RNA sequence: GCAGUCAAGCGUUCAUAGCGACAUUGCUUUUUGAUUCUUCGAUGUCGGCUCUUCCUAUCAUACCGAAGCAGAAUUCGGUAAGCGUUGGAUUGUUCACCCACUAAUAGGGAACGUGAGCUGGGUUUAGACCGUCGUGAGACAGGUUAGUUUUACCCUACUGAU
């Protein structure tokens, strides 16, 4: 029956970690007039075990309980929303909205033959259209 | 120590993950398995119904400790957003891409020390050290390759699988700084990582774990005051 | 389901009928298997009993260590290569057929399993998920 | 397994008809019949437009 | 739902379409449709086939390097769901789509 | 000899008749059928633009696919979505009876919530949902400018 | 390494499992296995004449060895036999129920054409 | 489909592919692995004479001399020069993970590139003096 | 002679005779009975079947193994314009 | 072949919970005989494949009663044919025999179901070899090889259509 040891390797060591809320927690008692209910007792009080529905929501922390049950979009025309959301979107989008304003004035968006005028630059294309037919 | 069986399977570490600050359980069917963790933990630490890649086997797919939780590539964005909501801000969560999906068989760890599979890539090997805040050592238990199912750790002590040579125990315990005992769980099953779950103050094993093996488990992890 | 398989198995396309040699994935010492029957199967005139991703089959060994050769033993399929349906909308298939061998309870004989294991088999058999290096 | 026409299930099913599943049907046929009297209202308002 | 692009087509693969393929290296190959799939079994080259998007970003067609395209990467750090973040990103996606 | 797509033995010397149940050849299809317990998902309106828009998608699109249905025009009316497969084919007339009894199973009581409706082209392998998508993905063309 | 359900330390190596006598009970090793002639039948074609050493071997072929004393009049044959990592010898019983079917050789006397 | 594409390109008869082969050429350890493989009964050259580019076993050492002077092998050398086309290129063309893409192209151009082209210059020199 | 290998019948004898129906509108043979405590509720309706499409749905089915998971399935789309009443018919119960 | 009745020995005690020897009375034609009735100006004379229906003497499923029935697992019996009854190695084989699944791998009939539905492996002409017998032609239902499978458009029956 061999047992092993830490064997004095390095100076860095942990003490084992127990949260204080478990030491503050009362010990659970099975036959008990006053007690916390259970996940069982909420399950069997309305329908049986397999047929009762448990909300996975209303069990998680947020800023407001008003949006604890809201629904994410998850898909738009733009590909999928879980890829687009971020920290500082609008801070990064104003770096994009500034990329319009330097291009608008410089003529990046903007709407003729030498020696040949409107009746002559048209008619060469008009005479060539007859030759191809 | 507490004997608990998922629906009729004595394998618990397959189906559930247990850290110091949180605990994860599958969603299969009825809330008999979830309530047994309420009896020991209560509203102290969060206990979460979750799925990983649309499966029930969440204990062998994830691998983490009291700081971080790592999830594999096939985890959907709905499953990932669900874990972040149910766990508070003290816990870090990061989705990891790898050649190998099952992280629980590949990472065994306590709060500061982790062992890994040898073939794991070093782009994850830095990521384990950053998220979990732990050290990483590339090691094989007894010439067996999966470090998660054939070993189990806590900050208290450690338990390994019974093919481990005694020469291998004293070397491997020097890496983990904890005591090690070769033992069995669930009546002679070699797989000691998947049978039981353990943190510093609680250990849940199957209904087929014998009373002499409860004497082994409760002593090596020192559950008594 | 049957012995040891927890829960119910959802329907997937039948990839391996009787007489199909499939590769042996674990490190037990065999190289291939040979399906001779499928447990939990039906009974209809002239049907060959067909397996799928994650059913327990009776299988023999054609190539490998002589101790595991010439005796029938149960085996569990982990890779299919006949494309099935996940209930989220994508059909998928693996490279090649594969199976690991097991006792009738559902416990492994080897310790390691190479290659990816099918997700539908990893839910149903807990011990295969324990030795799974790669899932899906 | 019992047949579909067995007496032990049909005595078990008919209790579920008395309880949960009739009242959701009674909740259904009320909400349908609310829209049916509203169909008489919107189509007589268009008749009130043609009288103008 | 994760409208991932074709491995060969670079076109969106809605849920309920195409085939997936899994190699022994255990990466996934999610295919747009059967044309792309049967062209993968034959071992072809999307740098050579003119009709795919991997060709058009290569040979000097449609713009590849642009700051509008860096916003939609991937996230493994989940942002804990404020509403007013989600309301911005629904306006953000329709804005980038106009600039793109 | 003389065929292989048939039934070999058809009777016996007694009774000296072909029985009424021996699977002969004849008419197939165009029979009247009734299939029960089909579950209604979506009831939408014709004036209600964005019928295909769920609570997730939020893209203003109607359930009419790109270029309409195949051998059938546009849905610009009220519609019913029901799961499975109604007996009959396209542009045929169905009658929609209601359930004949109080249904007992848990499946026939649940509240559905559609997460996404496909509106891609059914005349071919559809990859785009709306022509606003295809024009976004293809980019500009020669025929535009 | 505590043997399961004993409490006794065993070797940490590849050995058997569980105490060799905590395993000796728990494993099971067997787990599987003419009215006018009085001539017992060999299943292909033969009808060997006949409770002990000679016929005791032929009943083992279809099923030490010993035959218990059950009853002459009723149609039972019961036999005890021992089966002989772990080597182990365990015995068990098999009831072979006797049925009677007519000897075609000794059916011929009833059809008057005996000689041939 | 037809007669020909079914015969050679099922899933029973698949080669390895251009993805996994490029990892084998990128470093010196894996090159020195695959030349010195342990001999097996089932491998065709008894577990020797393995071409890394065309992942193909040869029977004899003469059968490597005729393979390298061939337009089947000279296809595959011209195949594996540039960026090896993972899944990341197909998403980068859509406007998805460019910084994932533009950093790997930065890696293969400067770092892995002249290392990969050094392993090929040694293999053509190491398979020359042995033949 | 006893068939040597029992097998189930091919095809159903309930749906005989297999023949072309009298119309492209199948008539309804039976109705839900009469519940005389309810509002006046029209029973059946008539519309035109028009193609199919695919639907993903978050399966909220307690007890299933796809509980809280996504499930794709196919639906039908039937064009259903409004319908206008033109007649009333009464039926006397007879002993025929 | 199956079922009654008498009950010898047994089931440590005690005939009748359960087994069962032989006396004695029967039924069945899925047995071999007995007859040679109808067919010798051909009723195409083995098995398998395909396919429908019927019988109950019930292997499984439903509901019950009994015990030498704690539970679990079985054993015996009653009403019961609504619904099931397989995939394979060897043989031309029914028959037999083992391997494996399964709830279970029950027993029979309909011209020994079914050849203008098949198949031709077997049997059963002409060719040929061997063994025994015969002086000889030849014999052997002993062994072994090679050996043509014909028509429906007619009336009825049936599945559909006017």
């Amino acid at each position: 029956i061999h047992v092993a040891q830490p064997q004095a390797r390095d100076d860095v060591k942990r003490t084992p970690f127990i949260p204080e809320s478990v030491k503050n927690l009362k010990k659970y008692d099975p036959e008990d007039p006053n007690r916390r209910k259970l996940a069982r007792d909420i399950e069997a009080e309305n329908g049986g075990a397999g047929v009762f529905n448990v909300n996975l929501k209303d069990k998680y922390l947020l800023e407001d309980d008003e949006w604890k049950n809201d629904i994410m979009p998850e898909i738009l025309d733009g590909k999928n929303v879980y890829d687009f959301l971020d920290p500082e979107i609008a801070a990064k989008l104003q770096a994009l909205e500034e990329e319009e304003e330097k291009l608008e004035n410089e003529g990046f968006y903007n709407s003729i033959y030498d020696g040949f005028e409107a009746s002559e630059v048209d008619d060469i294309k008009e005479k060539a259209a007859w030759i191809r037919n | 120590a507490t004997r608990t069986q998922f629906e009729n399977s004595n394998e618990i570490g397959v189906f559930s993950k247990l850290t110091n600050t949180y605990c994860l359980v599958a969603v299969g069917g009825s809330e008999n398995f979830y309530s047994a963790f309420e009896a020991e933990l209560g509203d102290a630490i969060p206990i979460v119904h979750t799925t990983i890649a649309g499966t029930r086997i969440i204990g062998r797919m994830t691998a983490g400790n009291r700081r971080g939780l790592l999830v594999p590539t096939q985890t959907t964005d709905q499953e990932l957003q669900h874990l972040r909501n149910s766990l508070p801000d003290s816990v870090k969560i990061q989705r990891v891409e790898e050649r190998l999906s099952a992280l629980g068989n590949v990472i065994c760890c306590n709060d500061y020390v982790a062992l890994v599979h040898p073939d794991i890539d070093r782009e994850t090997e830095e990521l384990i050290s950053d998220v979990l805040g732990v050290e990483v050592f590339r090691q094989t238990i007894s010439g067996n390759i999966l470090v998660g199912s054939y070993c189990s750790l806590s900050n208290q002590g450690g338990l390994v699988h019974p093919q481990t040579s005694v020469q291998d125990q004293e070397e491997l315990s020097s890496l983990l700084q904890v005591p090690l005992v070769a033992g069995t769980v669930n009546r002679g099953s070699s797989v000691v990582g998947a049978g039981m779950v353990v943190n510093d103050y609680l250990a849940v094993t199957g209904l087929d774990t014998t009373a002499p093996e409860l004497s082994v488990i409760e002593s090596i992890f020192r559950l008594q005051d | 389901s049957g012995n040891g398989a927890q829960g119910t198995k959802f329907r997937i396309s039948l990839g391996l009928p009787v007489g199909a040699i499939m590769n042996c994935a674990d490190n037990s010492g065999a190289r291939n298997l040979y399906i001779i029957a499928v447990k939990g199967s039906g009974s209809r005139l002239n049907r060959l009993p067909a397996a799928s991703l994650g059913d327990m089959v009776m299988a023999t060994v054609k190539k490998g260590k002589p101790e595991l050769r010439k005796k029938v033993m149960p085996a569990i399929v982990v890779r299919q290569a006949k494309s099935w349906r996940r209930r989220d909308g994508v059909f998928l298939y693996f490279e090649d057929n594969a199976g690991v061998i097991a006792n009738p309870k559902g416990e492994m004989k080897g310790s390691a399993i190479t290659g990816p294991v099918g997700k539908e088999c990893a839910d149903l058999w807990p011990r295969v998920a324990s030795n799974s290096g790669v899932v899906v | 397994a019992k047949s579909l026409r067995a007496s032990s299930h049909l005595n078990a099913k008919s209790v579920k008809r008395r309880g949960v599943f009739q009242k959701a049907v009674d909740a259904r046929e009320q909400r349908i019949s609310d829209k049916l009297k509203e169909d008489l209202l919107k189509q007589k308002l268009e008749d009130l437009k043609k009288k103008e | 739902m994760r409208i991932y692009q074709c491995h060969f087509c670079s076109s969106p693969c809605y849920p309920g379409h195409g085939i997936m393929f899994v190699r022994n290296d255990a990466k996934e190959f999610r295919f747009c449709r059967s044309k792309c799939h049967k062209a993968f079994k034959q071992r072809r080259n999307p740098r050579k086939l003119k009709w795919t998007k991997a060709f058009r970003k290569a040979a000097g067609k449609e713009l590849a390097v642009d700051s509008t395209l860096t916003f939609a990467q991937r996230r493994n750090v989940p942002v804990r769901y404020n509403r007013e973040l989600v309301a911005t990103t629904l306006k953000a996606m329709a804005r980038i789509e106009e600039i793109r | 000899h003389r065929g292989l797509r048939k039934v070999a033995c058809i009777g016996a010397w007694h009774p000296a008749h072909v029985m009424w149940s021996v699977a002969r050849a004849g008419q197939r299809g165009y029979h009247s059928r009734t299939s029960i317990n089909h579950k209604i998902y979506r009831v939408g309106k014709g004036d209600d633009e964005a019928n295909g828009a769920t609570s997730f998608d939020r893209t203003k699109k109607t359930i009419t696919p790109m270029g309409g249905f195949v051998h059938y025009g546009e849905i610009k009316n009220d519609f019913i979505m029901v799961k499975g497969c109604i007996p009959g084919n396209r542009k045929r007339i169905v009658t929609l009876r209601k359930s004949l009894y109080t249904n007992t199973s848990r499946k026939a009581l649940e509240e559905v919530s559609l997460k996404w409706i496909d509106t891609a082209s059914k005349f071919g392998k559809g990859r785009f949902q709306t022509p606003a998508e295809k024009h976004a993905f293809m980019g500009t063309l020669k025929k535009d400018l | 390494l505590l043997c399961c359900n004993c409490g006794t330390p065993i070797d940490g190596s590849t050995g058997l499992v569980m105490c060799y006598d905590c395993i000796k009970l728990t494993v099971d090793i067997t787990q599987g296995i003419c009215r006018n002639c009085e001539r017992f039948l060999q299943p292909p074609g033969q009808w060997i004449r006949a409770l002990e050493s000679r016929e005791l071997l032929a009943i083992c072929l279809r099923r030490d060895a010993s035959f218990i004393w059950t009853e002459p009049h009723s149609r039972r044959i019961r036999i005890k036999l021992t089966v002989q990592n772990t080597i182990i010898q365990q015995t068990f019983e098999v009831e072979y129920i006797v049925i009677a079917m007519q000897c075609p050789d000794c059916a011929r006397s009833y059809t008057t054409n005996t000689w041939r | 489909m037809g007669r020909y594409s079914v015969k050679r390109y099922k899933t029973k008869r698949r080669t390895r592919d251009l993805d996994l082969i490029y990892n084998d050429l990128s470093t010196k350890e894996s090159v020195q692995k695959l030349l010195n493989q342990p001999l097996d009964e089932t491998k065709p050259g008894l577990g020797q004479h393995y071409c890394i580019h065309c992942a193909k076993y040869m029977e004899t050492a003469i059968a490597l001399k005729t393979h390298l002077k061939g337009k089947v092998h000279k296809r595959r050398v011209k195949e594996l020069r540039g960026v090896p086309y993972t899944q990341e290129v197909s998403d980068a063309a859509a406007g998805y993970n460019l910084n994932k893409f533009l950093n790997r192209v930065q890696e293969i151009t400067q770092s892995v590139g002249p290392e990969k082209e050094s392993n090929e210059a040694l293999l053509k020199e190491h398979l020359d003096s042995t033949l | 002679s006893h068939r040597k290998y029992e097998a189930p019948r091919h095809g159903h004898l309930g749906f005989l005779p297999r023949k072309r129906a009298a119309s492209i509108r199948a008539r309804v043979k039976a109705f839900p009975k009469d519940d005389r405590s309810k509002p006046v509720a029209l029973t059946s309706f008539l519309g035109y079947k028009a193609g199919m499409t695919t639907i993903v749905r978050d399966l909220d089915r307690p007890g299933s193994k796809f509980h809280k998971r996504e499930v794709v399935e196919a639906v039908t789309v039937v064009d259903t314009p409004p319908v206008v009443v033109v007649g009333v018919v009464g039926y006397v119960e007879t002993p025929r």
